């Protein structure tokens, strides 16, 4: 009973189909930035106001770091 | 207000003043605090001046959000609430429940635990001490409601 | 080119249509028959909750986004002014609406725009045909290519998928469209009445198990226009904080008094109407002339019923009245879907009136009303829609009566309860797999509405991007409709859809909300009290057979 | 302390469990309808005509009284259908065609989705062929008005209203909730000096903004039937700085070289002479539903905040896409409503000039409306019946404003008796069904009477429409006497 | 006069 459906597969089969440890550390990497990412009101922010906001946080971190 | 206002006013619960009883509402007001003193550290200057500009930004901002604003932030009825703040209209206008109580306390012990290190200079002890008074309990009374000068 | 493109069908064969808009079942071994609770009062709801740093979060992005959206209005509205002309007045005259009444809707709402509205085209069956959108400086305005591409349909109200083009109602419609006409001649009370309109309100008055009923073109104009017909300044209603919108302006347009109670508080209910017995009109203290109760059968944002019996026993003690909205609930639910009267074995003689739509499970459009006999002649002496409203049209009175009478068994008697036994089989599956994989959703048993709380601003364009992306059209609320902490995504379930959709999308769901960190599922869901945390493939394997114990499910 | 007390009065110990239960029994409610004048008043129930297994056309077959009465072949002056386009083959095709290739339903608000493409065809035709920029479809059209209307106002705007308008205005000004005030039926000096005075208020003031300022009016009236003087109605609101709102649900596709409405009627521009205009696709156009007409910013603020267009399900789509070629075989030749005129125009001379019927009953309606209205000439009614029109009026806002379950009254039901006995007695003996303006007074909330209706469409020959004119004179003669 | 404001504002905190 075929249809008119395209079916979309699972990132998994898609690095099957594409086949060390680097790219993990990518991958988690990314997995980090993606918490960031979303546990933060950028979605609703146009460009500046999100720039301006990564810059802070940025600038947080780091004077954080240099006075600890 | 008359009848028909009182009935468009009590027809649908409002959205704009009935989150402050939902969960987590409360610590929300203690952890804003505590990221303002991490940040005026990170300005880097002495003890007192953190702890004097963390207070009075505290209080500024508490005003010019529950104080300043008058109606809701979108359609009601036909709006319904044209003339009321936003800390009138918590609690379908009940008095001294225990959500004001605890935000009656909060300023209180703000000052209690800020005086211990600007207390050796008259000036900010004095500015703060107004601040204090005079932006936070005085509009949160039961005699200032709905009184407009 | 910025204009919305008139398509083009397709004339592929129609074995290929007919599976498009309904998928044929593959096993007998995926139906389920639900049984009656013989008037037993359904246990409180366990409403399951997040941890605590999820709430914080979305506090201080709340918090954050209202600051941002001040100061952007203040600055563009003391600065930029020459290209905000329409907020500002021009010629002695005050602009259309001012700019803090919709602050909002374009701060906020107009962000994530592309999510809401998404223009289609064809049947809203199994597969719904999408058409491709680009978005120009965030979502000002869009403009419109001319591909179409399928996706898996759970966001339109097909509960027992009658939305096809090939079945017998569509060739009712034909036959109708044929026979009378397309076109209505006036108000029901002038010229508007044929022998359509009786013998539809014949066998809805039947199916019910009431004596009489009317039937109005539109939904919302039935309640808007209904309760100012029999409601006055001196009476009241007691209405459940979850009603529809309609209910409310018709209330609003009568004039009576209005209070309400918790969701699903009945204690506060009796404290409630003995404490405005006492009370009496306000100023004046005299009796209420009147006392009406509204609820709703199934309240389409939570998926959870209406403690039917007590309303009842209450309705009897005190004398008051009872009106339910049945629009989510009829033809859908129960052992043969009459509603909640025969879930809770309810006579259907103790509800002083009820009402519905056509438009959810019937694939139809309109409303309906019924009561006793001398309700109903008094009434339809002094409603208004029966005196200046247009009336319906033919096709779609051709289109319910077929509907009716294949659900009730008069005519191809085997489809109806394949349909009903379908979306409740699949209605369980989804809510036990969604539950054990580890995601928090409400809802009773077998509810075919799904909600799945997302809890943070931030994660409604993602989850509706990234499905949009693999093929999977979805609905998501925001807090103007849903309480600020909770918005959510809400899934309607069809009978039109196969197991095996239901494992596609199970695949895909757990790997968004994997990567999006949604599965936030506590102990307190389920039947043994330890979270659970299941593989994919494990759920998959061993959920189809468990699903039809009433064992698992906490509600 | 002691010397600045306030002299109150100890508190009175509060009720308790028994108390409260005995008052509980105690009440007792009144029923939910009042049954005591169902009997006396369910002869319109009972008087309803109902077709059978027929289009309602020109013949017809109808029953009355649950299929204890039959008529065949009867000529039909009661239906709004103007036009009758929407019957021929083309339309019948394209009908088929839609729901072959769609639903029946759409099964779905327009928020989220079944919101087809035919949809945005429909509403780019509407706004090119009546020549605004924009427009939005609604699910019915007595829903229209009362969530446009409430959407633009509020506490502390002004609303102008003329003094006869019809119930769904009527509703939309009472559930808006801003001040209303009422001028007098086309007195234009009326209008000025109302506007005159509200203008030199609003200076004495001297607000920081000024409010929304609406006149409301109707293209065409429901009950009364006459023309509105648009000419001076914009001069004046360009003038005063005014928002033109005009309901003209009975007036498009039946005034105009081409049907296009009032504005091509007289001759001017709809973009700069009216600034909302509800319409209807029911009465001329031949379908099912609603729409507004207007700017860009007033559709977006619509389709943002209109409550029965974001809580509604969308139409279905057989009757957009007949309305999409209704259009446009309305734009190709007039022909249609060429008619339609002459008809009206015959109809109007007919009853206006004469010389017999010009005692009891007196013509409302304007020679361009398709729909003649008839009354009672108010010395014959005050002789037959014994009771004014502002009489009526009083007794029954009286009745409301005390708020009595029963508000009866009987002159104005003997008045309705009449009326219909003369309907019966031109359908019996004649075979000419005519109908009578179906009102439900006890909503009403201004002056109103009990009237006739004939209707006539675009698809009679003369010579019957005149033979089914001198009937129904012979018929009213005969029962006046 | 600090311990005094303390303790007036202990007293108005109960």
């Amino acid at each position: 009973h075929k249809s008119s459906m395209v079916y979309i597969p699972t990132t998994k089969e898609a690095k099957r189909r594409n086949g060390g440890i680097l790219n993990t550390i990518e991958e988690v990497v990314e997995k980090l930035y993606w918490t960031y990412y979303i546990h933060l009101p950028f979605y609703l922010m146009a460009s500046f106001d999100s720039f301006f906001l990564h810059v802070f946080f940025l600038t947080i971190f780091s004077l954080s770091f240099f006075g600890i | 207000e008359t009848f028909e206002d009182e009935n468009d006013q009590q027809m649908l619960p409002n959205m704009a003043a009935t989150w402050v009883d939902q969960r987590g509402a409360w610590l929300i007001h203690i952890v804003v605090i505590v990221l303002l003193r991490l940040f005026y550290s990170l300005f880097g200057s002495t003890p007192k001046w953190t702890w004097t500009l963390t207070n009075m930004t505290y209080i500024i901002g508490f005003y010019i959000m529950f104080h300043l604003v008058k109606g809701t932030p979108f359609d009601f009825n036909g709006g319904a609430y044209d003339n009321l703040t936003m800390w009138e209209q918590i609690n379908d206008e009940t008095l001294y429940t225990p959500t004001r109580k605890f935000l009656l306390i909060v300023p209180i012990v703000l000052f209690l635990i800020s005086n211990q290190y600007y207390r050796n200079d008259m000036t900010l002890f004095l500015s703060n001490l107004a601040v204090t008074v005079l932006i936070g309990v005085v509009p949160k009374l039961g005699i200032t409601h709905r009184l407009r000068i | 080119y910025t204009r919305v493109p008139l398509c083009e069908p397709e004339e592929l064969p129609d074995d290929i249509q007919k599976e498009n808009e309904y998928g044929t079942l593959d096993s007998p071994g995926h139906l389920y028959q639900v049984k009656s609770r013989h008037g037993k009062p359904l246990p409180e709801p366990v409403v399951d909750t997040p941890p605590y740093y999820i709430s914080l979060l979305t506090y201080l992005n709340y918090l954050i986004l209202i600051i941002l959206g001040h100061v952007h209005d203040f600055l563009g509205m003391t600065f930029q002014k020459n290209k905000h002309l329409d907020l500002l007045e021009h010629d002695g005259l005050a602009p259309w609406f001012s700019n803090f009444e919709s602050f909002y809707v374009r701060r906020i709402k107009m962000r994530i725009d592309d999510c809401f509205s998404r223009p289609t085209t064809g049947v809203p069956g199994r597969f719904i045909r999408c058409i491709d959108r680009i978005s120009h400086n965030i979502n000002e305005y869009f403009t419109y290519s001319g591909a179409v591409y399928p996706c898996m349909n759970l966001s339109s109200y097909n509960y027992l998928g009658f939305a096809q083009s090939k079945g017998q109602c569509t060739d009712a419609a034909l036959e109708s469209v044929d026979k009378y006409s397309i076109q209505s001649g006036g108000p029901r009370a002038q010229i508007g009445t044929t022998d359509l309109h009786i013998k539809a309100e014949k066998l809805v008055a039947r199916f019910i198990g009431k004596e009489d009923a009317l039937v109005f073109s539109m939904g919302y104009g039935t309640n808007a226009n209904l309760f100012n017909a029999f409601l006055d300044k001196k009476c009241l209603v007691i209405s459940d904080e979850l009603n529809h919108t309609s209910i409310r302006t018709g209330v609003r347009l009568s004039g009576a008094a209005v209070r309400t109670f918790k969701h699903g508080d009945m204690v506060g209910l009796e404290k409630l109407i003995r404490e405005q017995i006492v009370l009496g009109q306000p100023k004046t203290n005299r009796p209420w002339k009147k006392i009406l109760i509204c609820a709703e059968g199934l309240f389409s944002m939570e998926g959870t019923l209406c403690n039917l019996p007590k309303l009842v026993e209450l309705k009897k003690k005190y004398k008051c009245y009872l009106f339910i909205d049945e629009a989510h609930s009829i033809g859908a639910m129960g052992p043969t879907g009459r509603g909640v009267c025969e879930i809770f074995g309810v006579d259907p003689k103790d509800v002083d009136i009820l009402m519905g739509t056509f438009t959810k499970s019937f694939g139809a459009a309109g409303g309906y009303i019924a009561a006793d006999q001398w309700i109903i002649d008094r009434l339809r002496l002094d409603l208004t829609t029966v005196s200046y409203s247009e009336s319906m049209p033919a096709p779609v009175l051709a289109q319910t009566i077929s509907s009716l009478q294949t659900i009730s068994g008069e005519i191809c008697p085997g489809q109806g309860t394949e349909r009903l036994q379908r979306i409740a089989f699949n209605s369980r599956y989804l809510r036990l797999a969604l539950q054990r994989l580890g995601f928090i959703v409400y809802g009773v048993a077998d509810s075919p509405v799904i909600p799945l709380l997302l809890y943070c601003p931030s994660k409604m364009p993602a989850f509706s991007r990234m499905m949009l992306q693999r093929r999977i059209a979805v609905v998501v609320v925001a807090y103007p409709a849903t309480p600020l902490i909770e918005s959510r995504v809400r899934f309607c379930m069809s009978a039109s859809l196969t197991k095996e959709d239901i494992d596609y999308l199970l695949r895909h769901v757990s790997e968004v909300g994997d990567k999006l960190n949604l599965k936030s599922n506590s102990g307190k869901s389920s039947y043994d009290g330890k979270r659970q945390r299941w593989d994919i493939e494990e759920v998959i394997r061993r959920t189809p057979e468990d699903c039809k114990d009433d064992k698992y499910f906490v509600n | 302390i002691l010397l600045t007390r306030k002299s109150y009065k100890p508190p009175k110990r509060p009720l308790t469990e028994q108390e409260i239960d005995e008052l509980c029994d105690e009440w007792v409610p009144e029923p939910l309808v009042d049954p005591s004048a169902t009997d006396e008043q369910s002869w319109r129930v009972a008087k309803t005509p109902v077709t059978m297994e027929m289009p309602i056309q020109n013949h017809i077959t109808i029953t009355r009284n649950n299929l204890q009465e039959k008529y065949t072949n009867v000529f039909n002056l009661a239906s709004n259908n103007f036009l009758q386009l929407s019957a021929t083959e083309p339309v019948k095709e394209v009908v088929k065609t839609t729901i072959k290739n769609y639903g029946v339903g759409a099964c779905g608000p327009a928020g989220f989705y079944g919101n087809q493409d035919v949809h945005y065809t429909l509403e780019y035709d509407l706004a090119q062929f009546f020549g605004t920029q924009g427009s939005v479809l609604y699910g019915q059209d007595f829903c229209a008005a009362p969530s446009v209307l409430p959407a633009f106002t509020k506490r502390g705007d002004v609303i102008v209203a003329d003094d006869q308008v019809s119930l769904p205005v009527q509703n939309a000004l009472q559930l808006s909730r801003s001040t209303v005030y009422y001028f007098n039926h086309n007195d234009m000096n009326s209008l000025e000096c109302l506007l005159n005075e509200l203008t030199e208020q609003e200076k004495l003031e001297k607000l920081p903004a000024i409010p929304r300022k609406f006149i409301v009016t109707e293209g065409i009236f429901h009950n009364s039937g006459d023309l509105a003087p648009l000419p001076e109605l914009t001069k004046l609101k360009n003038k005063y700085k005014f928002r033109l709102f005009v309901d003209e649900t009975f007036s498009i596709g039946v005034l105009g070289a081409t049907g296009r409405g009032l504005s091509e009627h007289f001759n001017m521009d709809r973009a700069t002479a009216i600034d909302i205009t509800v319409g209807s696709m029911a009465t001329a156009l031949g379908s099912t539903g609603g729409f507004v007409l207007g700017d860009s910013v007033m559709c977006l603020h619509q389709r943002i905040g209109s409550n029965a267009y974001c809580f509604s399900a969308c139409l279905p789509a057989y009757t957009v896409t007949s309305v999409s070629k209704v259009l446009k075989l309305m734009d190709s030749n007039n022909d249609a409503v060429q008619t339609l005129q002459k008809l009206s125009k015959s109809l109007h001379d007919s009853f206006a000039s004469d010389d017999s019927l010009r005692s009891y009953v007196i013509v409302t309606s304007s020679p361009v409306s398709a729909v003649l209205h008839l009354q009672l000439t108010p010395a014959y009614r005050s002789r037959k019946f014994g009771y004014t029109c502002e009489q009526l009026f009083e007794t029954m806002s009286a009745l409301q404003k005390k708020s009595q379950t029963n508000k009866f009254i009987e002159p104005y039901e003997e008045e309705e008796k009449f009326l219909q006995s003369i309907v019966d007695h031109a359908l019996i003996n004649y075979n000419v069904l005519i109908t009578r303006n179906t009102i439900v007074l006890k909503q009403e909330t201004l002056p109103i009477v009990p009237s006739l209706k004939i209707c006539c469409n675009a698809a009679m020959s003369p010579e019957e429409l005149k033979n089914a004119c001198e009937s129904v004179k012979q018929s009213i003669l005969a029962c006046c006497q | 006069g600090h311990f005094f404001v303390e303790g007036l504002l202990g007293v108005v905190i109960i």
